[PDB]
């Protein structure tokens, strides 16, 4: 049989749920990963890491698409980004795409994940997955935004922010290299710089994946001849065009 | 889920039931007495508390047919099931079997109600107990029931219960009598207010009082009413 | 196996009581406070944010206010996931109660129904409670305007000035003291945020930290205008009050 | 309370000492591999151990073949290794029903993968302690090995070896395409990558194989066979004659 | 507490349950399964516990489908239900596929039965080892079940409290004939090692019980050796021991 | 000034600098003490090869 | 409704025109039946009109979440694969006539799927209401080994022909030009048929020609202010 259905998540004597303050811990025990909100664009930027240095790098993604306009990014467990991501995307067609016949929003895609962290934090069976999110995305009518998700299940949105282990220094840094207006030029260049302070490691385009959810590219549309749908307005950066920006630091 | 929060004791009970009984004592005091033509339900509600809205917020007293009152003792969060319950039993006796409900089928349903959160798995009781009291219909009988977390119902002549209930009970033997209530409607109102300021005390806004008369008539009586009734007791004694 | 491990969580204590829902209400004083003040022409509701950064955006964040619908919107304060849920159980249950009586629903009905939700998983199902407090402001009809707050056992009383998170107690004492039946607006609004100056857990009070709403009969023809401000029309009615 | 390690949930540190256990049980064979990318094929060489000579030598096994192209390679205990010999063998005929190509290794890598999670997310699933290496050869992508773990973490590889001993074939392979200085040897024909493997091997275990002591299965373009004993012992000579 | 189940791990690669699975099988009595040339010969020892018993009517060799033979120890009730459980298996797969069904098949179901019983809280791993064999067309084959969901190809295996001596002589056996011996000839050998396998069991008496399935004396059925043939048998062993 | 501001490490260079000066200054007294503040600011790990080589 | 798809060795086009109708009453005298199911996989629709849109939406999903997993760009055969599966479990009650025309790492694509979960191969193929008339010019102008140039001619005058000996086409013929190893082509109203005649008259009338019983005014676009 089975008959664990009850809640392994419980209140605790003290207050506050015990496991959730335990997986909290666990983004602090993982790689690091800042996004910065520009006013024409986001960017979000992390570490690759690997096992041995032997193993590639190309067949592993940190910053993975959950639409043509939003990507998302994590610090915590490998592992459980995997399989949230999966989730997110199967949410994000089957409630949104298939009744609106379109994308959804951020803030709405945003609540649909959370929904799924809370019933991981509810019932038996389960644990909090160990992640720490950002969501940044950009919507018509909105524009930009950036949100981080936390293990508890709620959402913040942030003008800049930064999860994982480097994160209460990273914060720090960020104080006050933000400014009112930043242009999206402006930014790459500085989480680039923040994430520098924060890592050891061989600084090249193939160690620091770089992501922009910067502005529209009709040449990653896939087709041409249609001038109503404009493309994709996140855009994977690969190795060659970090390799400019680190020389320009 | 199908484990148990039921588990037997070697005692000859299970615990959850004397627990269940405990929570009834802690539990906020209802007094039943009947007349010879009515039935008088007096309980106690905390309004020590200050800027509470009274007017919106239902009565510890609930009407489950239109001639059938249930006050109740004990958790007032789960009390709300057991009324959703009753009030749904009410209308399928009109439907398949046709009239309203005695007092007795509605108290047997409860009493199973209660005692079926005892016996099956996956749940543990109520700590909620019942008066229910009322009128058949086509009849001018006071009939006066008790339903307990046991699952075990009673007819009684008069009950309380609640916290600190032996006291009222105490002086229910002493003034109230087996043999005769007393016949007029306001006297057994005045009756169960002079019992209620045994514990109530504090002033007469922490009681409140439902008089049922047959024919299908709920009146609860406001404060100003029990303001003058409880004076005539105060200047009697 | 598991039965063996079993938590057990849903059984009573020898008091007859039940430790889950106890130590949720411990918890929801670690979260932020939300004030209700009942005017007569209207019902202000004020929330004191349980988070703030000056790297924060808090500006697009509707984090503790909610519109269940146009007329009865929610002042929550606890763990905003078990929260978020309700949320959109609440603006399932109102639609429900619209298409089947082509009418809108009692604030009476409404806050019943949350109640025995909470009810249930306190009840059985060896679940753990939803941890959350809502102070409804609504208007109907049929009793007016109607303040409420429910508790994670699941139960309800209404109130014509209540005070629910963190300093519970002080908050009561307060109130008690500089309310008065029937006010205005303002003189509630005013109140609404002098509570909060004595209460707040960091010495500064101030706009971005506020959230803040109202329901207001300022709409003509008997309707109600749910107002959920801008955070700078908050700045200036917080100089007006003279706090900052 | 004293369980908190029984079940799949976090500690005071935040971690899954649980699923650490996993890995400490993926070295109980004690058999070790290395897999090596040629240019236009994939080579993966194991040791063969058998207790006793009452057993057969042909059955005692460790390379399963899961697709026509797609072999896999298990290092840790035989009864989890058949039940993930079992699970990829569903998958990779569900892959074909649905989607009318045969299954990418890439896609095998992520859904045995996910598949993992789930064992360390209920809270009565019992991870397999089986590491997998994946060896293909795709045309989309490439000859590739992708190694997936008892947590259901992976990544790609430009050679891999595993086992308790595998530290040692770490320096080996690290050493070789130092000099190298490029992700696959430059080698057009499976022959050769068989030669290079054992040598390795040799160099890294310090001790000298024969043929009942190998086993060998070799991805080419399109099909994935096994050698035999016989064929082994052909490559063996070869070495000596370089 | 991290000893005493089947989902639990410990930092050792001990998985403790299991492990006491085999102390089960290692009170029964010994088994052995002579590989031959032509097919396979099961024996058992079965223990003639009083005389108030009525002999030979109890069978503790189970036939599934008609030409795999089954013949388990360790716990006797608990072997009859994966017993039924591979009847089950076989007759599903005999329908769908319209043959009887290959050994190496047989050996993938009743394998991951038994595994699957060590990944739940609310199951016990079963305490058997089974021996099963026979011959289908692609010859004979022979495989022994460990209660770790283990096993391989065999020529010859034994369990049982007596397979510390029945090792020693199936040793003796593949150096009498490295290039087999034949089934008939093997009904000689079994009854010799059931015997010398009772001198770690001398409390009791105890009655010898023969079965093959061999291709060439049964046209590849699982049958009884029956009537005189049997008392052959018991002949030649008890003269060697005296 | 920029020690409120603390968290660049090409504050390395500056302290360098400074014991440079008090070198051809020709005491070695006060060459020490801004030495000092040279490998503290550069405990940072996050610095270039060239500063350290300096 | 007609569709012709035309494979070469070089690309494909696969071109279908805009009347839609219900009955003898024209429904759309524009609408696009040129379909994405995905960027490189475009495809056209012929028969009933409510469940050809619907289900290309249904596929569409289900191959981005496909690839997205695959982390390698879609095949055509995937398409077709998911069709044939869907379809048949209904037993022919969803009345889909497409032509799955595409692009991917194998090549350039033609293939067919009929509404019983039927499946057929070609390097021509003509579907739908108007296919007799589309296929008869077909044959007599084609040969193997066309370029983007040929294809692109043989295919619009097929469409237009059909508008000429069939009652359900008309109105304007889009083309869409799928080469391999570029961005799929939508040369939307390629070939205009005839643009309608200028009527003799205005028609445009006085102003208060029309009477009102009664009016009221509701905006809607607001809730009361304060």
């Amino acid at each position: 049989t089975d008959r664990y259905s009850f809640s392994l998540t419980t209140f605790s004597p003290s207050g506050k749920l015990g496991q959730i303050d335990y997986a909290l811990t666990a983004v602090k025990q993982g790689v690091t990963s800042l996004g910065i909100k520009a006013t024409n664009g986001v960017v979000i930027a992390t570490e690759k890491k690997s096992s041995s240095p032997l193993a590639m790098s190309e067949t592993l993604s940190k910053v993975s698409l959950l639409t043509p306009d939003i990507g998302a990014v994590y610090s915590g467990m490998g592992p459980d980004y995997r399989v949230l991501v999966d989730k997110s995307r199967k949410v994000a067609h089957t409630s949104y795409k298939r009744i609106y016949g379109e994308y959804p929003p951020t803030k709405l895609l945003v609540s649909e994940v959370a929904k799924i962290m809370q019933e991981a934090t509810q019932s038996g069976g389960v644990r909090p997955f160990g992640v720490s999110l950002l969501i940044a995305g950009h919507d018509e009518f909105n524009g930009f935004s950036l949100y981080q998700v936390d293990p508890s299940g709620s959402y913040f949105p942030w003008k800049a922010t930064a999860i994982g282990k480097g994160s209460v220094a990273a914060k720090t840094f960020l104080e006050k290299r933000w400014n009112d207006e930043l242009e999206l030029e402006d930014a790459i260049h500085i989480a680039l710089l923040t994430l520098k302070e924060s890592v050891e490691g061989e600084f090249n385009g193939d160690t620091i994946e770089l992501a922009i959810i910067g502005d529209e590219n009709p040449d990653l549309l896939g087709y041409t001849g249609i001038p109503t749908d404009k493309g994709p307005r996140f855009r994977k950066l690969t190795s060659q065009e970090i390799n400019d920006r680190l020389e320009a630091l | 889920y199908d484990r148990a929060l039921s588990i037997f004791s070697p005692d000859g009970h299970i615990f959850q039931v004397e627990y269940a009984l405990e929570a009834v004592k802690r539990g906020t005091c209802a007094v039943g007495v009947k007349g010879k033509n009515c039935v008088v339900l007096g309980c106690e509600r905390r309004s020590t508390l200050k800027l509470q809205d009274t007017r919106i917020t239902p009565s510890k007293v609930s009407k489950i047919d239109s001639h059938v009152v249930l006050s109740f003792s004990g958790l007032n969060a789960d009390s709300r099931i057991l009324i959703e319950k009753a009030r749904v039993e009410a209308q399928s006796h009109r439907l398949t079997l046709e009239d309203p409900v005695t007092v007795e089928y509605l108290t047997r349903y409860v009493a199973g109600v209660q005692q079926r959160y005892t016996q099956s798995g996956g749940v543990r009781p109520f700590g909620v107990s019942t008066l229910i009291a009322g009128f058949d219909p086509r009849d001018d009988e006071p009939k006066l029931y008790q339903t307990e977390p046991s699952g075990i119902y009673s007819s009684w002549s008069a009950q309380t219960i609640g916290r600190n209930s032996k006291t009222v009970r105490e002086f229910l033997e002493k003034n109230y009598d087996r043999k005769e209530p007393p016949a007029t409607v306001e006297e057994c109102v005045k009756l169960t207010v002079r019992s209620l300021l045994e514990v109530v005390q504090t002033g007469a806004k922490n009681i409140e009082i439902t008089v049922v008369k047959p024919d299908s008539d709920i009146v609860a009586l406001s404060s100003e009413e029990i303001n003058q009734y409880v004076t005539q007791i105060e200047q009697e004694k | 196996g598991s039965r063996r491990y079993d938590s057990r969580t849903t059984i009573f204590s020898p008091e007859g009581r039940l430790y889950q829902v106890e130590y949720a209400l411990e918890s929801i004083s670690h979260a932020g406070t939300a004030i209700g003040i009942m005017a007569s022409d209207g019902i202000v509701l004020a929330a004191e944010r349980k988070v703030t950064s000056t790297l924060l955006e808090q500006d697009t964040s509707t984090e503790k206010l909610y519109k269940l619908n146009d007329k009865i919107a929610v002042a929550v304060a606890g763990l905003t996931a078990d929260a978020e849920i309700l949320i959109n159980t609440a603006r399932i249950h109102a639609q429900n109660y619209l298409k089947t009586y082509n009418e809108d629903i009692p604030v009476e009905i409404l806050v019943r129904r949350l109640s025995d939700i909470k009810q249930g998983y306190t009840q059985h199902g060896g679940l753990r409670p939803f941890g959350v407090s809502f102070i409804y402001a609504g208007y109907d009809d049929r009793y007016g305007y109607q303040l409420y707050t429910s508790n994670p056992s699941g139960n309800y009383t209404g109130w014509k000035a209540i005070s629910v998170g963190a300093n519970t107690s002080a908050a009561q004492t307060l109130l008690q003291m500089d309310y008065k039946d029937d006010m205005k607006v303002d003189d509630a609004i005013e109140l609404a945020l002098k509570t909060l100056s004595k209460t707040t857990d960091s010495s500064a009070l101030t706009y971005d930290r506020l959230e803040f709403a109202t329901i207001r009969k300022g709409a003509n023809d008997g309707e109600v205008y749910q107002k959920i401000f801008k955070p700078q029309e908050i700045k200036d009615i917080l100089v007006k009050t003279g706090i900052t | 309370a004293g369980y908190d390690r029984h079940i799949t949930i976090f500690s005071p540190e935040g971690r899954l000492y649980q699923v650490e256990y996993a890995f400490k049980a993926t070295n109980q064979t004690n058999i070790n591999s290395l897999a090596v990318r040629g240019k236009d094929c994939t080579v993966v060489i194991s040791q063969k151990k058998v207790p006793d000579k009452l057993l057969d030598p042909t059955t005692v096994s460790y390379i399963f073949c899961i697709s026509r192209t797609i072999g896999m390679v298990v290092n840790g205990p035989i009864p989890d290794a058949r039940n993930a010999a079992l699970r990829a063998k569903a998958e990779a005929a569900e892959f074909r029903y649905k989607y009318g190509y045969d299954m990418p290794c890439d896609v095998l890598a992520k859904r045995m993968a996910n598949l993992s999670q789930i064992y360390t997310q209920r809270a009565y699933m019992r991870p397999l302690g089986v590491i997998l290496t994946f060896v293909s050869v795709d045309e989309e992508l490439g000859p590739s090995i992708y190694k997936t773990d008892p947590a259901g973490y992976y990544v790609g590889y430009k050679a891999t070896a595993t086992g308790p001993k595998q530290q040692e074939i770490t320096t080996n392979l690290e050493n070789h395409f130092k000099k190298s200085k490029i992700d696959h040897i430059n080698e057009e024909s499976w022959e050769k990558v068989v030669e290079f493997a054992i040598t390795h091997m040799i160099d890294a275990l310090g001790t000298e194989f024969s043929k009942n002591d190998l086993e060998v299965g070799v991805a080419t373009k399109d099909k994935f066979f096994t050698l035999s004993a016989e064929n082994i012992e052909e490559r063996l000579v070869a070495i000596a004659e370089q | 507490g991290y000893d005493l189940s089947n989902s639990v791990f410990s930092p050792d690669g001990r998985n403790f349950q299991v492990e006491y699975a085999v102390k089960a099988v290692e009170n029964g009595t010994t088994s052995i399964g002579i590989k031959c040339n032509d097919g396979v010969v099961f024996a058992v020892e079965k223990l003639i516990t009083s005389k108030l018993l009525v002999p030979q009517k109890n069978v503790k060799i189970q036939v599934v489908d008609r030409h795999i033979g089954c013949v388990y120890s360790g716990l006797i009730p608990d072997g009859r239900h994966l017993v039924n459980r591979g009847r089950e298996e076989a007759a599903s797969f005999k329908k769908l596929y319209k043959t009887p069904i290959p050994i190496p098949a047989f050996a993938d179901r009743l394998g991951q039965y038994v595994q699957a019983h060590t990944l739940y809280n609310s199951v016990r791993p079963f305490g058997v080892s089974t021996i099963f064999g026979g011959v289908d067309k692609n010859g004979a084959h022979l495989y022994m079940l460990e209660p770790s969901g283990s096993y391989w190809g065999y020529k010859g295996a034994a369990t049982g409290k007596g397979r510390q001596s029945a090792k020693a002589e199936l040793e003796k056996l593949v150096d009498h004939h490295p290039e087999g011996l034949s089934a008939r000839e093997a009904v000689k050998q079994a009854a010799k090692i059931i015997y010398l396998a009772h001198e770690d069991n001398k409390e009791k008496d105890f009655e010898l019980e023969i079965s093959w399935c061999s291709l060439s004396e049964t046209n590849g059925l699982h049958k009884f050796v029956k009537g005189d043939l049997l008392q052959e048998a018991i002949d030649f062993a008890q003269k060697e021991i005296n | 000034e920029f020690k409120k501001l603390d968290d660049k490490p090409s504050l390395v260079d500056v302290h360098l600098l400074e014991s440079k000066v008090y070198h051809k200054l020709r005491n070695l007294a006060k060459s020490k003490a801004s030495l000092t503040a040279a490998r503290t600011a550069a405990n940072s790990i996050y610095c270039p090869t060239q500063t350290v080589a300096e | 409704t007609t569709i012709v798809g035309v494979k070469f060795n070089n690309g494909v086009v696969i071109a279908a025109d805009t009347r839609s109708t219900q009955g003898p009453i024209v429904a759309d005298k524009n609408c696009a039946k040129l379909h994405r199911i995905s960027p490189k996989i475009w495809c056209a629709g012929a028969g009933t009109a409510a469940d050809t849109e619907a289900v290309t939406q249904l596929i569409g999903s289900n191959i981005e979440l496909h690839s997205l997993y695959t982390s390698r760009e879609p095949r055509v055969v995937s398409a077709l694969q998911m069709l044939k599966q869907h379809l048949f479990k209904y037993q022919g009650h969803i009345g889909a006539y497409l032509i799955v025309a595409g692009v991917d790492p194998t090549g350039s694509h033609l293939f067919s799927i009929h509404a019983h979960g039927s499946t057929d191969v070609g390097y021509y193929l003509s579907l739908g209401s108007g296919s007799l008339a589309a296929m008869a010019v077909l044959e007599s102008h084609w040969k193997q080994d066309l370029t983007k140039e040929e294809a692109i001619k043989l295919a619009s005058d097929a469409i237009q022909a059909g508008i000429w000996n069939d009652l359900g086409s008309g109105s304007n013929v889009d083309v869409c030009v799928m080469e391999i190893g570029k961005d799929a082509e939508y040369l939307r109203n390629y070939l205009t048929p005839n643009v309608r005649e200028e009527k003799q008259k205005s028609y445009k009338f006085p102003r208060g020609t029309t009477a009102v019983l009664k009016e009221s005014i509701v905006n809607i676009c607001d809730i009361q202010e304060e």
